[PDB]
């Protein structure tokens, strides 16, 4: 269960660029361009924040999940 | 058995909520998640030879939940019963 | 103040008005809260199943608002939930998004990508043994190992941090980082809205003197924080765990001026100089906004052209520096009512479900197919109680006090009046 | 190995944050109480609107119950110092902040249930400042699971 | 009943594509593999002659598990294959079902409600917005079943077990198989799967025709 | 090694939760039925629907009860210290529990049917409110369980 | 062989068991009494059935009196510490639960014997809650006895 942090990262940053980048651009002209324009990138912002830490949180663990002896056992046999 | 319609709407948005979430935990129980195993009621003697007893009472509390799904699907027909009453 | 409203952004509007009337064409923090504030809700309401409780609801209420809006009723706060519709269906989008992010669903994980966290390396290239498990009770995972830890999660955190009994204290610093980073990130976007609002008033004395100044010191003081974590996640591993140094004992340090010779080692090379250069450039900070202005607004309207009360300006100005100065520290120490709130909503969900529906799931008999009925009501009505209700209502107004004090006090002044037309 | 009475600290902390957490609770729960019977003879239609406080004073017991649960649950016989004392320190958390949050709670339920039914324009104003008061217990409990599980 | 139709060279189309993801079907959802292998210790009596395993058609192979010999003090330790294909596999067993339930309705409303279907070419447009569909779903299954199918060669191949066997880092221990699994199955599945591929990539051009966009 | 005074904790523990319910339950009992007293000169019919504060005050004292009974069903001679602690804490949760919501049962439910002889709308209001500290004894008799079944 | 301190705590039991409640008794007997004064210079017919309040309070010694004897009677030269400690427990337990019921009887049947004067058909009502009173220290001697021949 290789999770290697290249194809996450380039996805989400892609994804999220496009629709915060992108997106405005694809706006249809009319009275709430603006307000539409800046919901856009305000959640390409947030959530790539979001997502970002989280991702970030994650890579380089100083130290392992505390997993009780039963829940171990059960693991071992059922993931990966 | 006529009621005010609040009631019926309530009962019949809880027999949604439940029958979705039940069947939902229902089926997760039965592909044996590791996540819920906090909730499998195995004693000892279930960690003796392998995971198969362990899967078994998944297995059990998987049909637990699709009862009280099924149940709450009886709920929600009494509910919308009670709708097209009023 | 008039600000052209829409039936969406109506909600946000009256939000963002309840501390104030903006001032004649000022920049309006509407826009930016139509995002920011259910987004800092979802960061204190993460969860999967709640999120998409509050999305059905906002939802129900959006698709029957005609009926609703004819059928008018006194209940105030019917009324208040559904004039903000909108701005519920908004925080349960983003609620949604953060429980999956936060890998939660009523207070379990999903598992969609499967965990990077493997236990066989730990038999096979570690010491473990059937009988180390049988002697342990709790025993550990360490990643230092090959083949335990195989990269990040894709997305969200990983699965297995539901089970692991070291949930919180993983959950615990890394809720603390998210959320002195957002906070730190609005307030300094909050700052470059004040300068926006400095450039369309004409106002160069502030630009010069006030927002630069402000902005220096935010970001060298606490722009450099963020910049901290984001280092020392990407740096430090499982191998480095023993030198790891704690930010909280060098940001203590850094404003001490306590670099020592013993304790945790240096985060990168050249950091005594780099976070000496940046303590003195925000002392600096200090007199460069209380001085300046001062002296120039009373030599260019006391002695050219010649009320005026240089007393008077001097304080004002030393009132808004350590007013600002003050609030720097305590809006980010503040901003850790996020980490709170979100992990007081996770730990009351997880006690929730293991109170209520443990009791029936962990039943042997087929009988408790039956039981599991009675309980979940119970279970529901809780999650519509407690959580949904009262938890998402704090959450709600939380997110509200951080706009209205940490994030506009750097740009907003509300100092005028409702447009009021016949 | 540990000493016979580790257990005991523990214990009364699990005590600690169900009694001082309901102690706070039920003076909300009183305050905002009296505040309600003072106002429903004037303005019968606001009792259920002036309800909130008694709600946020039962959260608050809320708080303690689970802290003292995730305090009675991790009770083992072999406790040790280290561990009774942290259950001891985040009872005490949880138990005084829910106490000092109750008492806050119930003083100004008390005072805008009456104001609400003065001036309606203070009902959100009420609100606005119970939920910071609320929080202070919220503060405890945090501190609780940070201790418990140290 | 417009029998007829299922005679025209599209409903030859898709009865083609109903019969076929059916035999992929059959040929995936319903394998099972059986593996068999020995290992002969230092000590003779302590020697695991037989050991016998037995995997399904999801290949959750990290699930599969077995008591190998430890070949000191007669003891074992428990193995479990490398890596699972589900994602792959039941990927492409879902995509073969979705054909087939796709293949049986659309012949259905051939023989019974073709009018209805011709109406306004809007049916034969969903008809191609499926075509589209299937077909880029076709073309990633076929690659990622392929490329199962050989790393479930390899893991479940007796000789890489042996080769991550501990036992013959020891002294005097052999290894040796027994029995190799059915590979006919995987391989009529994965060329049946190329089938379908082409069989869909055909009837992109036949539903051009009928919406007329030819 | 299981001292001669292990069992003193545990005994005190049944006490506790006999003795600091009945209080609460007795202050329950004691304010309402002034109340009732003084609503009953005026409103006499209203006398037999107002005694429910006394009647959750009374269910305040049974709580204390079942968990005095269920420490008092476990003092064996060689009871723990550990065991004697846990019972300790539970009768103590449960007794002060049930005191303040003893406490909030006698406020809410003195004004509650006082005020009711004013705006008869109340009542429901006043059952809330009582609702509300009711479940505060309820909470600590759970924790007592938790600790005492432990 | 035994402590010879072991039989103290008996003995406080005993004490306790008779003091505590004579103490509530005290109460309750004194304040229906000044009641049952200040009602009868208008309804004087009233006296003998407004005595029930005394007669309940003197019940509650008789448990308190009860109970003493009980343990009175259990205390031995050789009485292990447990059982001395059983014995405290059943007497603080009997003792307090009869004190918190004697102050709640005796404001209650105040309240309610001035009440009967003006509203007699609070007599009833004033029963029942007086009832609620009582049982709580029911439950007291209950428990004690439980404690006590343990
Ligand atoms: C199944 C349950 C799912 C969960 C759903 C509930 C989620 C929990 C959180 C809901 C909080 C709702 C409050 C925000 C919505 C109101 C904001 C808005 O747009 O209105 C502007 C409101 C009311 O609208 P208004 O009347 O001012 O509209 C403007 C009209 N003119 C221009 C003419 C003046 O305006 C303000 O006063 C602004 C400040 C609002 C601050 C909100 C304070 C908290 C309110 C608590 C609500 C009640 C608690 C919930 C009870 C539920 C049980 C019935
Ligand atoms: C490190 C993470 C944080 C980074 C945050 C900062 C970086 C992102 C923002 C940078 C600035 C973006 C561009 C600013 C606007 C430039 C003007 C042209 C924009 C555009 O194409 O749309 C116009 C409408 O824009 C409008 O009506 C206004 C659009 C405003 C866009 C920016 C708003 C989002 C900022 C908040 C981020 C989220 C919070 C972060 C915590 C169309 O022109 P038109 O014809 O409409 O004429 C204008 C008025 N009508
Ligand atoms: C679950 C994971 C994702 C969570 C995070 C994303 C959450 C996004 C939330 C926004 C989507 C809902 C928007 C409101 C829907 C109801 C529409 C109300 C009426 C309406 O059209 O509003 C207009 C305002 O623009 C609008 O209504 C805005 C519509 C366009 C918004 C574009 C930005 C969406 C977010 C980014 C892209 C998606 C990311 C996730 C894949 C103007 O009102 P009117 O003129 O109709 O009023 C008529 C009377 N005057
Ligand atoms: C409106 C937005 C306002 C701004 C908001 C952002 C906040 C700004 C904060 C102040 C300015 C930026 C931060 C300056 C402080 C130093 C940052 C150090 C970051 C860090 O840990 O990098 C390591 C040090 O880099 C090195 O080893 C290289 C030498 C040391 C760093 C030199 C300075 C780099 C930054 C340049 C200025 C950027 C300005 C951004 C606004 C990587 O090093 P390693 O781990 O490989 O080595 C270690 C073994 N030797
Ligand atoms: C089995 C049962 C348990 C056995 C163990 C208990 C043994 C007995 C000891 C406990 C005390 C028993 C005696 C009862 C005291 C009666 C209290 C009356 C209170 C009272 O009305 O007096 C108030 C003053 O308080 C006071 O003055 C308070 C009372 C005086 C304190 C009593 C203790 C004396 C100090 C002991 C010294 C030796 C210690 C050992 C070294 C005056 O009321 P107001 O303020 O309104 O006045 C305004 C009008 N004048
Ligand atoms: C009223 C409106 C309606 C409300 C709707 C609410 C819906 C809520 C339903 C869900 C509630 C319960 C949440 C429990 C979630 C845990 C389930 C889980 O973990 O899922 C995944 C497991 O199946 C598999 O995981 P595994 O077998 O451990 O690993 C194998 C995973 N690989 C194959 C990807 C590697
Ligand atoms: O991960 P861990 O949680 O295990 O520890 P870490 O060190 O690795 O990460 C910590 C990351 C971050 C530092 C965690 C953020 C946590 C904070 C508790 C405090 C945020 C408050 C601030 C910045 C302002 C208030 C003051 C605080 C100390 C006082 C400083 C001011 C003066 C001395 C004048
Ligand atoms: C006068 C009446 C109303 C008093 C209250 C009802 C009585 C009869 C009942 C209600 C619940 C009961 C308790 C329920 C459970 C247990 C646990 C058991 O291990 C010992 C008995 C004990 C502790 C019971 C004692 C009697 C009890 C308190
Ligand atoms: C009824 C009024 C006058 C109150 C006084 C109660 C007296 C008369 C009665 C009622 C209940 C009785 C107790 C009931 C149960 C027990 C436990 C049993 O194993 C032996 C006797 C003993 C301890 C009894 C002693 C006498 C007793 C205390
Ligand atoms: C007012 C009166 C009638 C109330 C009831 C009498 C009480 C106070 C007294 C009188 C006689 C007493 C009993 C006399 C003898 C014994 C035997 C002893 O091994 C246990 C206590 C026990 C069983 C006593 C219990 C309490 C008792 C019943
Ligand atoms: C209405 C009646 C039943 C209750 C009022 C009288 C009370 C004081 C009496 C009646 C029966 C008594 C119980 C009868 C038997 C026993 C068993 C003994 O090992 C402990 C005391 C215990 C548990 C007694 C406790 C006190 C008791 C409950
Ligand atoms: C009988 C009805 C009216 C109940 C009235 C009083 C209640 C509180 C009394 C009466 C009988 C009592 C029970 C009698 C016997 C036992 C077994 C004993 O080892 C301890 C508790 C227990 C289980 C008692 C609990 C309390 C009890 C239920
Ligand atoms: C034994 O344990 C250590 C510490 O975890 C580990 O690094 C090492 O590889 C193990 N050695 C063995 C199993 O020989």
């Amino acid at each position: 269960t290789a999770h290697s942090f290249a194809l996450p990262v380039i996805i989400f940053t892609t994804f999220w660029g496009l629709i915060g980048i992108a997106g405005p651009w694809f706006v249809p002209k009319g009275p709430n361009r603006g307000v539409i324009i800046t919901m856009l990138v305000a959640t390409a912002v947030c959530c790539y924040l979001f997502w970002l830490i989280a991702i970030l949180a994650q890579l380089n663990p100083l130290f392992g999940p505390q997993l009780k002896n039963e829940t171990i056992w059960y693991v071992r046999f059922l993931w990966e | 058995l006529c009621c005010g319609p609040k009631l019926a709407a309530c009962g019949i948005v809880l027999s949604a909520w439940g029958v979705i979430m039940l069947i939902m935990l229902g089926i997760f129980f039965n592909v044996h998640s590791a996540v819920l195993i906090e909730d499998v009621p195995f004693t000892e003697k279930d960690f003796e030879n392998g995971p198969q007893n362990i899967y078994n009472l998944y297995e059990q509390v998987s049909y637990n939940c699709f009862i009280a799904a099924g149940l709450y699907l009886l709920l929600g027909g009494f509910s919308f019963c009670q709708v097209r009453l009023n | 103040t008039y600000n052209k409203t829409n039936k969406f952004t109506h909600g946000f509007q009256n939000i963002v008005d309840a501390y104030g009337i903006g001032t004649y064409r000022e920049i309006n923090p509407a826009p930016y809260t139509v995002i920011t504030f259910p987004f800092l809700f979802a960061v204190m309401f993460g969860d999967f199943g709640h999120g998409i409780l509050m999305t059905l609801f906002a939802v129900w209420m959006v698709l029957r608002e005609s009926r609703i809006l004819s059928q008018k009723n006194e209940n105030e706060m019917f009324s208040m939930v559904f004039s903000g519709r909108y701005i519920i269906l908004l925080m349960g989008l983003f609620s949604i998004y953060t429980g999956l992010i936060y890998n939660d669903c009523f207070s379990k994980s999903l598992n969609i990508f499967g965990s990077s966290w493997s236990v066989r390396p730990m038999f096979t290239i570690g010491n473990w043994t059937e009988e180390t498990l049988l002697g342990s009770s709790v025993l550990q995972l360490n990643p230092a190992i090959p083949g335990v830890f195989g990269g990040p999660y894709p997305f969200g955190i990983d699965p297995i941090w539901n089970i692991a009994t070291n949930k919180l204290t993983f959950l615990n610093s890394f809720k603390m980082k998210m959320s002195v980073i957002l906070g730190i990130i609005h307030m300094l976007f909050g700052v470059s809205l004040s300068l926006f609002n400095h450039i369309y008033f004409k106002k160069p004395l502030n630009i010069y003197f006030g927002f630069i100044p402000e902005i220096i010191f935010m970001s060298s003081l606490f722009g450099y924080l963020v910049i901290l974590i984001f280092y020392k996640w990407t740096a430090y591993d499982a191998h480095s765990s023993r030198n790891a140094p704690s930010l909280l004992i060098h940001f203590i340090n850094m404003f001490l001026f306590s670099y020592p010779e013993s304790g945790n080692a240096m985060l990168y090379s050249g950091q005594k100089g780099i976070q000496c250069f940046l303590i003195v450039v925000a002392m600096l900070c200090v007199p460069w906004m209380l001085l300046f202005k001062p002296l120039i607004l009373r030599h260019q309207y006391l002695r050219k052209k010649h009320v005026f009360d240089f007393g008077d300006t001097m304080v004002h100005q030393a009132i808004h520096t350590i007013e600002y100065c003050l609030g720097c520290i305590s809006n980010t120490a503040s901003y850790l009512r996020l980490w709170a709130l979100s992990l007081a909503h996770a730990q009351l969900s997880e006690v929730l479900w293991t109170m209520v529906i443990h009791i029936g799931l962990h039943v042997r008999s087929l009988a408790g197919g039956l039981g599991l009925f009675f309980i979940f009501a119970a279970f529901a009505t809780l999650t519509v109680a407690i959580l949904l209700i009262m938890e998402g209502l704090s959450a709600f107004l939380h997110a509200l006090r951080l706009h209205w004090v940490e994030f506009q006090n750097k740009f907003y002044t509300g100092t005028g009046f409702k447009f009021l037309p016949f | 190995n540990n000493p016979e009475y580790s257990s005991f600290f523990g214990v009364m902390g699990a005590s600690s944050a169900m009694v001082f957490s309901a102690m706070g609770a039920a003076y909300g729960t009183a305050k905002s109480g009296t505040g309600i019977a003072a106002m429903s003879v004037m303005r019968p239609e606001l009792i259920m609107k002036s309800i909130i406080p008694v709600v946020m004073a039962g959260i608050i017991a809320i708080y303690g119950l689970v802290v003292a649960v995730l305090i009675a649950n991790s009770l083992t016989d072999g406790i040790t110092l280290y561990r009774s004392f942290l259950q001891l320190g985040a009872g005490l958390s949880v138990g005084l902040s829910g106490l000092a949050a109750g008492f806050a709670i119930g003083i100004v339920g008390d005072a805008g249930v009456r104001g609400t039914a003065q001036q309606p324009r203070l009902f959100v104003g009420m609100i606005l400042i119970l939920i910071f008061a609320e929080v202070l217990g919220l503060y405890g409990l945090i501190v609780a699971l940070i201790l418990s599980t140290k | 009943g417009q029998f007829r139709v299922v005679k025209e060279p599209l409903g030859f189309v898709k009865v083609l594509q109903w019969v076929f993801a059916i035999f992929a079907f059959a040929t995936c959802g319903s394998y099972t593999g059986e593996l068999r292998l020995s290992v002969e210790c230092a000590n003779k009596t302590e020697s695991a002659l037989n050991i016998e395993v037995e995997f399904e058609y999801p290949f959750r192979l990290h699930q599969v598990y077995f008591d190998a010999p430890s070949c000191v003090k007669g003891g074992t330790t428990k193995i479990f294959l490398v890596g699972d294909y589900s994602s792959s596999a039941e990927f492409f067993v879902t995509v073969a079902v979705f054909a087939f339930l796709y293949s049986m309705g659309a012949l259905a409303t051939y023989i019974f409600l073709q009018n209805k279907y011709r109406e306004n070419n809007k049916g034969p447009m969903m008809d191609f917005l499926a075509t589209a569909v299937f077909a880029f779903m076709w073309l990633v299954s076929s690659s990622a079943w392929a490329k199962g199918l050989s790393d479930v060669k390899m893991a479940t191949d007796p000789e890489n077990i042996i080769k991550e066997m501990p036992m013959c880092r020891q002294t005097g221990n052999t290894c040796k198989e027994l029995r190799d699994p059915v590979t006919s199955g995987l391989n009529t599945s994965v060329v049946f799967g190329f089938l379908n591929l082409v069989l869909w990539v055909g009837n992109l051009w036949f539903v051009f025709k009928e919406t007329g966009w030819a």
